[PDB]
């Protein structure tokens, strides 16, 4: 088990043990039995983590959003009873970019093949009209070359 | 310590031209160039944008970009006083290069470290003297801001090139000059990438007023081929492009055939005066060399200047190189009867007009051309034709040439990328386009502009290929649904700072009917419940039946719930997977920690489905 | 009159290393010999328009950076590429290289790499002064108190 | 009227640094500051 996973069935001061090394059927048993200990797993979390609540529905939204804190963006992959859950999770998962964590929106399709077809448009007019231009700088004036 | 060799060996596959950008005159992109040039607009302008129209007698009339005095400085890493003490030009060449990069479906993180070499051609020094004229202390900095060698450099320094950076001088036809170095450097393996490119603003009348003293400038705009020409009107340009092995390029606009430069020598109508033969032996060798057909030539980009002794000998030239076997007309064609005589940028105007004649695959019209000229014959023999209107390119092979003044010359060929879009899967379903920039305002257009192509998925990918970078370049970061039901558009500053990527796994509860059913529209999310409806079917469970016409009463039950969520989790990670999202953490809820085992590797999509499935049966 | 002293002297230069390389102005002619000057200095043009004047235009053919290699070019007749380079304090060796470069593919079969450079604005030297770029002495190549 | 193509072929010869000249601080010539 990776350090990754934050086990929510044994106490943290029995991570060392050797039952919290792998996800046996001991763990399986032992999750199934034990207490879970969530609060405790969502303290490990940063103040500033991007958590993605992966479910049929946003089920723990407020229990998450209430553990975790007020600098912590929450997002919700899955809507219940939404009309159209496709949509929905693609807005999570523009919500979860625009906060900065990298993806391919891409990869749910096949991949195009390189290089593309001479009529893709042209990118290079959106980025120079995307600039921050607020600033002026000095441009040689004809007073100076007199 | 030590350090492994490159391997430095001869290439000779295919070089393409991936990437474009540049402010030209009346056009601050290439977009609004395309859209002049195709509806017969006159970029040569009378203001007193540099100059009052007659300071000094200079001409009225000039080709002159839209504006000089904007910079992104942060972007670049270059403080206020770097960024006062700067040419305009090399700040606009800077930021024309990032577009380019990005619109040959580079980025940052990807040129970085790369074995690119940078070709700028500069020869403006203007700036000097005036910042000169008032010095004081802290302007040192020019010295790292404005002297000619540090165009390319800059380049190399921000985008971290590891390659030849070299600034020419060639005037004229300097850009096919640093065409021609960035060629040869690829052909010998030092290279992988050129950046070739080139910058002129005009600052001083005084300049003009020197180039009036020699008869170089006429009265009106450049009347190429017509019997009237007397002179050229001076412009302005920032352009570059990129090059790249055909490849490993993303984009590929055309293919460069082949480019090579020659000298006039010792010609008794003096120095300033184009020497014929040595334009027509500098074609000969290239079209031989290369063993290119001179009579697969479609269209011809003329440096076209409107002087009354530089088009007829270089159309004599084309004449007597290109048109000898040609079975119909010749088209030729000029940039500088639409934007003017671009100085030392003339070379990659002309790289600009053909790269936008093969990707609009239409020949833009030429102005001015009124009456042919007496002198050149070609024009009434049919073996040459002013393009004067909209023309359809359809494919082939497009000569331009480069006479700078001296007698230097320049050739180089484009063969056309013939590989027409087909359609993709894609690009009638919802799709997440996600992209980043400086400004909100940017980002927005962005977003309009993908809203526009929503039925392209090429473009999608080269939008995408530059849209992960990282927030300290980029800040706003922005996302929209494209082919959406509902409208979509989200767009946020984030710090530079990255944060983290919790995935949060929920447990019981999360049942209801048609839970996944729409995601069932990805083909990812359909498959992964399929593989794992195949897994549970000998089991005696049809997740399929449960998940698409199961109801309340069947979901009342232990199993159909506990395998459904299940199912719903994997196939979300898998989307996820999929989309390229690396967890940094994974935190479940009770039955969430099969999920989260599988998300971690720890376990496999059977074995948690069956894990759910002993759970549920126990 | 209107033409850089720098200039001037590179063309005396180019005519003395080719009668040493045991060559002369008939054998010259005509030949596929490319010219690779590397200049950047471009001080002579700010004194010569201070008081621009009438018949001062001859600085564009005799002033202009790119006129160094091709006035070689013209006067010997040299029918190869003839270019201007400008890579700061290692221009030479990089005019070097695209002779090399020139050389081995078949445009050319001699090369003129050359290079000039003289100083007459003292304020260049303030503008190096202000990086730290000059010393108080000499060289003091491979010194400690360099 | 025709012109005869030139044969651009790779070199694979040495390449021979024939003469040199140039004008030296403290120096007319070559020898000079030799
Ligand atoms: C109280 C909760 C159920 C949630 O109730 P709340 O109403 O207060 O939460 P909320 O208002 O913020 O949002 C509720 C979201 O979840 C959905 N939702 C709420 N109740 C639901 C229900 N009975 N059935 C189906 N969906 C429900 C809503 O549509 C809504 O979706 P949206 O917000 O998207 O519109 C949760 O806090 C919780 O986790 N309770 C304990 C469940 C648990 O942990 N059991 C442990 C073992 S069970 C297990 O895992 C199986 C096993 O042990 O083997």
């Amino acid at each position: 088990r990776s350090k990754k996973w934050i086990s929510t069935s044994i106490p943290e001061e029995r991570w060392g043990n050797p039952e919290a090394q792998t996800a046996d059927a001991s763990y399986q048993a032992n999750n199934l039995l034990s207490s879970v200990l969530f609060y405790e797993g969502l303290q490990k979390i940063p103040s500033n983590a991007i958590a993605i609540e992966i479910a049929p529905a946003g089920l723990l939204q407020s229990v998450i959003k209430k553990s975790l804190g007020q600098d912590c963006t929450i997002v919700a992959l899955q809507k219940r009873k939404s009309p159209n859950n496709l949509e929905v999770f693609f807005s999570a998962l523009g919500k979860c970019y625009s906060h900065g964590v990298p993806m391919n929106p891409l990869g749910l399709y096949p991949a195009v093949q390189f290089p593309v077809s001479i009529d893709t448009p042209m990118l290079s007019s959106m980025v120079s009209e995307a600039w921050d231009h607020s600033a002026k700088w000095r441009v040689p004036l004809v007073e100076e070359f007199e | 310590p030590p350090k492994t060799p490159n391997v430095v060996e001869p290439y000779k596959g295919e070089v393409a031209i991936c990437g474009l950008s540049g402010r030209y005159p009346e056009s601050a992109n290439v977009g609004e160039l395309e859209y002049n040039l195709f509806n017969k607009i006159d970029m040569v302008t009378i203001d007193n944008r540099r100059w009052e129209p007659g300071y000094l007698g200079t001409p009225e009339r000039m080709g002159k970009v839209k504006t000089i005095t904007d910079f992104d400085a942060e972007f670049f890493g270059v403080h206020t006083k770097g960024a006062q003490t700067m040419d305009p030009m090399l700040r606009n060449l800077l930021e024309v290069v990032y577009e380019a990069i990005v619109d040959a479906g580079e980025s940052l993180e990807s040129m970085k470290g790369t074995r690119t070499g940078v070709y700028i051609g500069v020869s403006n020094n203007e700036v000097d003297t005036a910042y000169m004229k008032n010095w004081t202390d802290d302007d040192a900095y020019m010295v790292q801001g404005c002297h000619h060698s540090m165009y390319p450099n800059w380049i190399s320094f921000f985008f971290d090139f590891s390659g030849p950076s070299t600034a020419y001088n060639t005037a004229c036809s300097t850009s096919l000059v640093c065409l021609d170095a960035a060629e040869r450097h690829l052909r010998m393996g030092v290279i992988d990438n050129a950046i070739v490119g080139g910058s002129n603003f005009i600052y001083r009348p005084a300049t003009t007023k020197l180039f009036m003293g020699m008869n170089f400038l006429g009265s009106s705009t450049c009347k190429a081929f017509d019997e009237s020409g007397d002179g050229f009107v001076r412009g302005e340009v920032a352009s570059a492009i990129l090059l790249k092995k055909a490849d490993t390029a993303k984009r590929v606009y055309c293919t460069l055939v082949g480019s090579m430069l020659n000298n006039d020598g010792n010609q008794t109508n003096g120095i300033l005066y184009p020497n014929s033969e040595a334009q027509e032996q500098l074609m000969t060798d290239i079209y031989s060399t290369h063993k290119i057909d001179a009579n697969e030539v479609k269209y011809f980009e003329c440096h076209g200047t409107g002087t009354q002794a530089g088009d007829p000998n270089e159309t004599r030239a084309i004449c007597n190189a290109v048109c000898k076997g040609k079975k119909d007309p010749l088209l030729i064609g000029s940039i500088k009867s639409n934007l003017g005589h671009g100085e030392t940028a003339s070379g990659i105007n002309g790289i600009s007009k053909v790269i936008i004649t093969m990707h609009s695959r239409q020949i833009p019209p030429n102005l001015h051309f009124k009456n042919p000229n007496p002198k050149i014959p070609g024009l009434f023999d049919g073996r040459l034709k002013v393009v004067t209107e909209t023309t359809p390119f359809d494919g082939g092979l497009i000569a331009i040439n480069s006479f700078g003044m001296g007698g230097t010359n320049a050739h180089a060929i484009f063969r056309s990328f013939d590989k027409r879009a087909e359609p993709h899967p894609a690009s009638d379903k919802p799709r997440l386009f996600t992209y980043c920039a400086r400004t909100e305002e940017g980002l927005q257009k962005i977003f309009e502009e993908a809203h526009k192509h929503a039925s392209n998925v090429e473009f999608h990918a080269l939008c995408q290929e530059s849209a992960n970078t990282k927030p300290k370049s980029l800040p706003y970061r922005g996302a929209t649904i494209l082919n959406a039901e509902g409208e979509y558009t989200e767009i946020q500053k984030c710090p530079s700072k990255a944060r983290e990527v919790w995935f949060v796994y929920s447990g019981m509860g999360s049942q209801w009917v048609g839970m996944g059913r729409s995601l069932m529209a990805l083909d990812v999310f359909r498959q992964s419940i399929e593989e794992t409806a195949a897994i549970l079917s000998p089991f005696g469970v049809d997740l399929m039946s449960l998940l698409m016409d199961g109801t309340e009463d069947k979901l009342k039950e232990i199993m159909p719930p506990f395998i459904c969520i299940n199912a719903i989790q994997l196939a979300l990670t898998d989307l996820l997977n999929s989309m390229g999202i690396v967890p940094d953490g994974l935190v479940g809820h009770s039955l969430g920690e099969v999920g989260c085992a599988y998300a971690d590797g720890c376990l496999t999509r059977r074995e948690a489905i069956l894990s759910a499935f002993w759970r549920a049966k126990a």
